[PDB]
RNA sequence: GUUUAUUAAAAACACAGCACUGUGCAAACACGAAAGUGGACGUAUACGGUGUGACGCCUGCCCGGUGCCGGGAGGUUAAU
């Protein structure tokens, strides 16, 4: 649900947890588990190329299926498990032939519900089926970009995609950020919205629940000296500049959409 | 480029002429498919007696084998009774392969890439006028009649 | 069980699928012991207002007394189906007669 | 490196003289491309990373003349 | 909680929370002449940037200036 905690100590006065009674209270399925070494924001050169990540708790990766390539086989969803890597929870799917996988959990997906992939499937929520056979208007998720790529769009918590058109061999999508965009109709998609849509109501309470979630403190550019940031300096919080990045690029309202390879697929833009 | 030819290229190529093709057209299309040769001052002397009169009909018997390999099948039909969904919405669309694997087994022994399809890649079960490619100037018709199962 | 009057439509190029649709649908009823009473297939009579670019769709009427788990899933097979246009399901009140 | 295989071109350096003769060392790069050539001696496509003038030499000289030159200096086509 | 090791521990920094903005994924952005790695084995309930700094009551008027954004008519205009 949505649990507003009680102020026993300061720094508990603003916590809201999302206590999910459905999820599994046990150690996960080990044949799909592996390690995941954090970077800390650094790459081959060893430099912090993306700032403000580091620390945090350990979190082992789960090989979560996206392509849904057991095609034509029924599948029992066996338990819901919490996943560290994603906003949404994973489900331990048992296929009929004794193979277990993980999938992303859609909204209505409780334990024991029978999903299945393939082109020859029902329009039950949770099924994977290609987009020339999904009825127009119906709401999908775990959307692909390329056929057989696996799944790129609408794969976070409560995130869905309304299929809006069917243009010959294309599908005009209404993405979650409100950007109509064409994909090839042979791409598979999974029906419903994604579960755990209550994740928007988590308010984290204190600094520590950021710092163990991977975040590191983000210093305002005004507090820095002028050699450090393009802002910065002035005795007594002067600002007087047009607000920019640490690398001098105009932030706060300056578009950077320059690909032109993928301007074929865009219909509408974010508004 | 001034490129001499082998095929009858539809617009301008005419079996042995000094043709101003472009640099890329001489190279990516005419050379690896082998339908023309860049001849400038040396392959003309190879082309006059050895290649103009002798080898031309030695190529054009392959042009005869489209009238022959086309007319291996004088019945000219294909029956595909695939498993159709619940009153409509067929299981799988038919590109080159199901037609090629059937006509290879029942019809003309032709390869995969000659399977031409004007009316899509065969979604809806029914009659479909399906035409083929054997030559640039010769065009066949083997009528597919898709059946529901 | 509940009586129901089911009028629906079929696009006329697929109006030759109609006895296949009628026979399949009444069989899917008959698995629930839904006692069929009417099958007044009206034919292809001209529509009033333009429905969906092409007018004059085929009507069907099937009017069965069935239970609920079959009429619901049957109506979803009216929805998720390219042939059927604008199906409807109606009141109970004691059915079956020759009437138009 | 950025060495054209055919002509042996490599990026030559030089000043970038501004409007008021401020010199600044830029590096003139050759117009390379990874063009895929057809050799009927091998009946297959040998891929060559070449300039554009090195496609003009293959426009004059044969592909076996040029792969004969890499047969001479002993590189790998 | 952090902070000028070795004269400053604070009212400074950070914080949870809020907003604006960019990013449709071969993402923006970053480190790299480049391949490539980070972002993230994540995919807009995600990620980067900028300000403000729990919570409560609130956030008025000004697009003339300087930006940013949309437009594309007319003028001016490079190599050619």
């Amino acid at each position: 649900a949505v649990v507003k905690c009680k102020p026993t100590s300061p720094g508990r006065r603003h916590v809201v947890k999302v206590v999910n009674p459905e999820l599994h209270k046990g150690k996960p399925f080990a044949p799909l588990l592996e390690k995941n070494s954090k970077s800390g924001g650094r790459n081959n050169n060893g430099r912090i190329t993306t700032r403000h990540i580091g620390g945090g708790h350990k979190q082992a990766y789960r090989i979560v299926d996206f392509k849904r390539n057991k095609d034509g086989i029924p599948a029992v969803v066996e338990r819901l498990e919490y996943d560290p890597n994603r906003s949404a929870n994973i489900a331990l799917v048992l296929y009929k032939d004794g193979e277990r996988r993980y999938i992303l959990a859609p909204k209505g997906l409780k334990a024991g519900d029978q999903i299945q992939s393939g082109v020859d499937a029902a329009i039950k929520p949770g099924n994977t089926l290609p987009m020339r056979n999904i009825p127009v208007g119906s709401t999908v998720h775990n959307v692909e970009m390329k056929p057989g790529k696996g799944g790129q769009l609408a794969r976070s918590a409560g995130t869905y995609v309304q299929i809006v058109a069917r243009d010959g061999a294309y599908v005009t999508l209404r993405l979650r950020s409100g950007e109509m965009r064409k994909v090839e109709a042979d791409c598979r998609a999974t029906l419903g919205e994604v579960g755990n849509a209550e994740h928007m109501l988590r308010v984290l309470g204190k600094a520590g629940a950021a710092r163990w979630r991977g975040v590191r403190p983000t210093v305002r550019g005004t507090a820095m000296n002028p050699v450090d940031h393009p802002h910065g300096g002035g005795e007594g919080r002067n600002f007087g500049k047009h607000p920019v990045t640490p690398w001098g690029v105009q932030t706060k309202g300056k578009k950077t959409r320059s690909n032109k390879r993928t301007d074929k697929f865009i219909v509408r833009r974010r508004s | 480029m001034q490129v001499i030819l082998l095929d009858k290229v539809a617009n301008l190529g005419s079996l042995g002429d000094q043709v101003n093709v472009k640099a890329g057209y001489a190279r990516n299309f005419l050379v690896p498919q082998g339908k023309a040769v860049p001849a400038t001052k040396k392959n003309i002397e190879f082309f006059e007696a050895r290649r103009a009169e002798l080898e031309a009909k030695l190529a054009e018997v392959l042009a005869a084998a489209n009238a022959r390999a086309e007319k291996i099948n004088a019945l000219e039909t294909v029956t595909i009774a695939s498993k159709a969904g619940d009153e409509g919405k067929l299981f799988g669309s038919i590109g080159t392969r199901d037609i090629a694997d059937a006509v290879t087994a029942a019809g003309v022994e032709v390869a995969k890439s000659e399977v031409r399809l004007p009316n899509g890649v065969l979604r809806t079960t029914g009659e479909h006028e399906v035409s083929f490619q054997v030559h640039s100037e010769v065009f066949a018709k083997v009528i597919v009649n898709v059946v529901a199962e | 069980m509940r009586h129901y009057e089911i009028v629906f439509m079929v696009h006329p190029d697929q109006s030759e699928q109609v006895p296949g649709m009628i026979e399949r649908y009444t069989a899917a009823i008959t698995g629930a012991e839904g006692k069929i009473h009417r099958l007044e297939d009206w034919g292809r009579r001209q529509l009033a207002y333009p429905i969906n670019k092409l007018h004059k769709a085929h009507y069907v009427l099937m009017n069965v007394e069935a239970p609920q788990e079959v009429i619901d899933e049957l109506e979803t097979t009216f929805r998720f189906n390219d042939a059927v246009i604008r199906s409807m399901v109606m009141r109970t009140k004691h059915a079956v007669t020759e009437a138009s | 490196s950025r060495v054209c295989q055919v002509t042996g071109k490599r990026p030559v350096t030089g000043n970038n003289r501004s409007h008021a003769l401020n010199a600044t060392k830029r590096r003139f790069l050759p117009n390379l491309h990874s063009h895929r050539f057809w050799v009927e001696s091998e009946k297959r496509f040998v891929t060559l990373r070449v300039s554009a003038k090195g496609m003009r030499v293959i426009d004059k000289k044969g592909i076996d003349t040029v792969l004969a030159e890499l047969r001479a200096r002993g590189e790998k086509y």
